[PDB]
This record gives structure tokens, sequence and C-alpha cells, in this order.
RNA sequence: GCGCAAGACGGACCAGAGCGAAAGCAUUUGCCAAGAAUGUUUUCAUUAAUCAAGAACGAAAGUCGGAGGUUCGAAGACGAUCAGAUACCGUCGUAGUUCCGACCAUAAACGAUGCCGACCGGCGAUGCGGCGGCGUUAUUCCCAUGACCCGCCGGGCAGCUUC
């Protein structure tokens, strides 16, 4: 009969600035006919793509979540909506003679946006270590994951998305979780594993202009 | 047909490939998962229900998945790959080397690969007993 | 007769030990009871790699692996093959079999 | 694919590792009372060991009322297999599985091995507490403090070897 595709117009994605690679791929959705608006249709789309893919040279194991809001004219503009790594990068670092240590924090932003931070770090072996396990005590884990949740904390309360998502492209602050613990008991393998958005403020077209230069 | 884009820039789908130890499911959608392009499974091939999980039905559903992608300039694809998960097994079925090998070799291109099957934190009982299957 | 010092079993300074599900029968074991396999596989296989990096659009791309925790009963892995019978003294070494050569 | 809700469950880390009188105990944080071991040139000064009677707790299943009912699932209804199947396999599914309050007092409740005390061979590890000692590391320093390294002492779970 006829193609059901025959009806459906392609729209571009673009990223927001924090980004090199702006372009991130192409969406179809159904035209118009009364009160079925494409626009409509295509709003609230997650995009999950590699950040290899959007800062060509970082690392391939993170993931960014976007979220369309707009329809400018052919190009659908997206929102940061998350962030977490891959499977094989979570499965490869979980090993078994060592600890695991795993926090959580909720902390809003600055301009309105609620978030909830997971972080996970690895116990680390010695070089000159003779014994086969590296296990911490628990009040040595209590310490390590109260030093997790303070750094989280002020570095999304005090600043605002924008750059935020600055400080989750390089992962800047498993880094500083890590200095700040090798006190306790050295970490090995310490990174910021999910971010998870909560809620929005209301939605502001001026705010979103700014997000793409 | 398509979008309009130059010959020398890929588009890219996402193909979902969910092979379990009874049927195998070959879906390409676009870059969010929300509109589907193509799906074929082993059951729409054969026609004995023993050989819907065959890495030969695999094979004849990416062939015509991959087929029908080239014609709406789908040129690349990520690869989800899935098992059944939950309570059961967490291994993919036979079916999953084969559907890797026919979209390939139709002519594709090759993204990220990556496991997408459910891994429960903790869940519900499991099928069986606490004798389990005696057969 | 008694067969193992040990009973088959890791049990040592403890009453209880939660159970887990066979992954071929879901039948109930005791998590020191039953036989533990960590297997790191690829998703492709050797038959498929010639295949699939012709088809890929990144240079140098290194292919994902997939890590697995299977737990047998004791009837599955003799039926499986995964672990043999063995005379009376050779029963007392625990030493991993040489597949690590 | 994006959300919403319901109840159950705490994977991977998880070990011949730890705690408890035994049943038993595993997501974060806070509160409450409890406990072993080690340290001690503190204190009392025999206050102790085992125990008829009599008591506290006691897996799972089971019984009474309230609440809720995701999953699984005795009984039951079916579809297969079979010479026959009232079974093993599959589709549903009641009581139950969950919580609150009362009963029940039983297990291959097993280390099939009562409790307290003394003596009798070695060796390497491991968990906790303490003591000592080159040297690495918390980036370049002050000391303590942590993570390794080499030993000693006490109390624990075990292992190897022995005319
Ligand atoms: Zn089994």
């Amino acid at each position: 009969v006829v193609d059901p595709f025959s009806k459906k117009d392609w729209y571009d994605v673009k990223a927001p600035a924090m980004f090199n690679i702006r372009n991130i791929g192409k969406t179809l959705v159904t035209r118009t006919q009364g009160t079925k608006i494409a626009s409509d249709g295509l709003k609230g789309r997650v995009f999950e793509v590699s950040l290899a893919d959007l800062q060509n040279d970082e690392v391939a194991f993170r993931k960014f979540k976007l979220i369309t809001e707009d329809v400018q004219g052919k190009n659908c503009l997206t929102n940061f909506h998350g962030m977490d790594l891959t499977r094989d990068k979570m499965c490869s670092m979980v090993k078994k003679w060592q600890t695991m240590i795993e926090a959580h924090v909720d902390v809003k932003t600055t301009d309105g946006y609620l978030l909830r931070l997971f972080c996970v770090g690895f116990t680390k072996k010695r070089n000159n270590q003779i014994r086969k396990t590296s296990y911490a005590q628990h009040q040595q884990v209590r310490q390590i994951r109260k030093k997790m949740m303070e750094i989280m904390t002020r570095e999304v309360q005090t600043n605002d998305l924008k750059e935020v998502v600055n400080k989750l492209i390089p992962d800047s602050i498993g880094k500083d979780i890590e200095k700040a613990c090798q006190s306790i008991y050295p970490l090995h393998d310490v990174f910021v594993r999910k971010v998870k958005m909560l809620k929005k403020p209301k939605f502001e077209l001026g705010k979103l202009m700014e997000l793409h230069g | 047909l398509g979008p309009q884009v130059a010959e020398g820039e890929n588009v890219f789908g996402v193909c979902h490939i969910f092979a379990s130890f009874n049927d195998t499911f070959v879906h390409v959608t676009d870059l969010s998962g929300k509109e589907t392009i193509c799906r074929v499974t082993g059951g729409m091939k054969v026609k004995a229900d023993r050989d819907e999980s065959s890495p030969y039905a695999a094979m004849l559903a990416a062939q015509d998945v991959a087929q029908r992608c080239k014609e709406l300039g789908i040129t690349a694809l990520h690869i989800k790959l899935r098992a059944t998960g939950g309570n059961r097994t967490k291994t993919p079925g036979p079916g999953a080397q084969s559907a890797l090998r026919a979209l390939a070799r139709s002519g594709m291109k090759i993204g990220r690969i990556e496991d997408v099957t459910p891994i429960p934190s903790d869940s519900t009982r499991r099928k069986g007993g606490r004798r389990g299957r005696r057969l | 007769t008694k067969k193992r010092r040990n009973n088959g079993r890791a049990k040592k300074g403890r009453g209880h030990v939660q159970p887990i599900r066979c992954t071929n029968c879901a039948r109930c074991v005791p998590k020191d009871k039953a036989i533990k396999k960590f297997v790191i596989r690829n998703i492709v296989e050797a038959a498929a790699v010639r295949d699939i990096s012709e088809a890929s659009v990144f240079d140098a791309y290194v292919l994902p692996k997939l890590y697995v925790k299977l737990h047998y009963c004791v009837s599955c892995a003799i039926h499986s093959k995964v672990v043999r019978n063995r005379s009376r003294e050779a029963r007392k070494d625990r030493t991993p079999p040489p597949r690590f050569r």
C-alpha cells in the first residue's frame, strides 16, 4: 500500500555547548495532521551518547544522557539529563580480594537542578605487599564514604549545571576523592559511576540558547 | 528516500539483539530507541518451533533487517546485546553470534557494542523449587 | 562412613549460610557448597572477528568482554563435566587445575 | 521508548573470613541498650565447676484474629510422556510465602563428638588487641597517625606434617 515511513520528517540532534562535537545524529518523526504535532512528538527523547563521540579526545567508557527540549527548525536542542559508566567498565573494576566502597548524595544546584550522585572506589594493593587480600576495616570505610559524600556536595551545591558538567567530562571529582583518601586507605579506581537527575526548574527558553552558545 | 546526507557521512541506528534460548529478536531503531525502523525474529523465518533459536534462523533475520535498513540511509549501527536476564540466564542465546555476522556481511558499519541484559540488584523467587528442574 | 573432612563445604565457625539458586536447575544450594566459576568471555568469537573489524568505523577499536559468575549444584558440575571424580588421595589436592599454563 | 504504582528482595565485592548461648546475622545514616578479646604495679577477696525442680530463647512447616497481597507455589483444574502416571516436564492457580498480636516446641536442631581444668611434636598462614624494628607511601618538611615490610605475646576460625 503505502510505506508508513513516507510520512516521516528527519531532524538533526544538537548537543549543548559543553562538548566539542555538536552533531550527534538524526531522528525521525511523523508529520503533523490536525492535533498531532510533530514538535510535541519529539520532545522528551533521551539520547545516551558515549563521551568519545562528544569529546573526540576523551574516554569511551563514560556515557551522557541528553533530553530534547525544543525543535528550532529541523534541529532539536538537548540538555544534560544524566550520566553513567559502562557495564564492561564496572564489571572489569569489580575484583575479589579487595573492598568496594560506595556512596550517594542528593544535591540541588544553584540554578535549580536536583541531582543524585553515586560514587564508587576500590582498595589498592601495595608494590611490596606479600599478603593476598587488601580489605579495609569498617570504620575505615565509614570515613572514606564520609569524604566521598562531602566532596560531591560541595562541588555541585556551589555551582550551576553548565560548569558542573564540565567537571564530569574529565571526572575531576573522583580525582579529588582519590587524593583525599590515601591517608585512610589508598584507593584504586575512584569514579562517579552514575549521576541521576530528579527535578527540573520551570522551563525557560532564554537559558537554553545560552547552553548552545 | 532517507535523510538528505552527503555520500561520505554515516547515519547511525541502534540494533537491539535479544537472543534467548527460544527465539532471537533483531530490532533496529533510531538513536533514541523511540521510533523503530525494523524488527525481525527467528519465528518469522522458520516454521518449526525448535529452529527459532537456531543460529541459522538468526542469520536470515539479520539479512532481512540489513536489507531494509539499507533502504532508508541507515549505514551504521550501534549494537546492544541482550539475554533474558532477571532471575533467568545471563548468557546470550545461540543465535547471538550469527546475528552479528549476517548484518556485517550485508554491508553495514559497526559502531559500539554493549551488553544491556537486565541484572537485578536482588530479585523475586525463581521458578522451579528448592529441588530445581528434575529433568 | 565419612568421606571428606570438610563435609563437602567451606563452612567453619558459623551456623547458617544463605542459599543460592543453581544456574542450570534453579535448585537451592548453600553458597559455600556450590561450585562457582567466573567466566570472562568475548562477545564475538574468533569466527566473527574478521567480519567485525572490517565493518568497524573506529580505527583500533577494542571489542568488549562479558563477565558472568556461574553457580552449580553438585549434580550439574558432574553432569556438565565441570567437575570429575578422582581417587582417594587425589581428592586431597585442592590446587586449581593447570589451565593457566 | 518515556513515566506512574505495588509488594517482595539486598546480587556482583563474599573468603575453609567475622559476630552470637544456639536457632541465626549482609544497602546508607541516626538513636538505644548490650558483648568478647586485648591493655592494666586499679578494686573485692573464694565470691567457684556441673546441675533434680523451675525457667528464657528456639529454622521450616502448622493453628487463631487484623493488614496486604509482587513473585513463587502444597491442594485443585488442565496439556504432554507412558503399557499404565493419580509422578517426574509444561500452563494456570487456592492455602501459604510478607507484616502486626497470640499459640505450637519440633529438624541429618550434625563436628552424628556435653561442660570446666592440667600435661603432651613441629611449620606456614589468617582475624582481633598490644609491643618492637631497617626501609617504601599519604608527594616533597615537624611529630604523631594511616597503607605496606620483618618479627614477638595473648585470645579466636581453621590448614599442612609426624612411628
Ligand atoms: Zn544444578
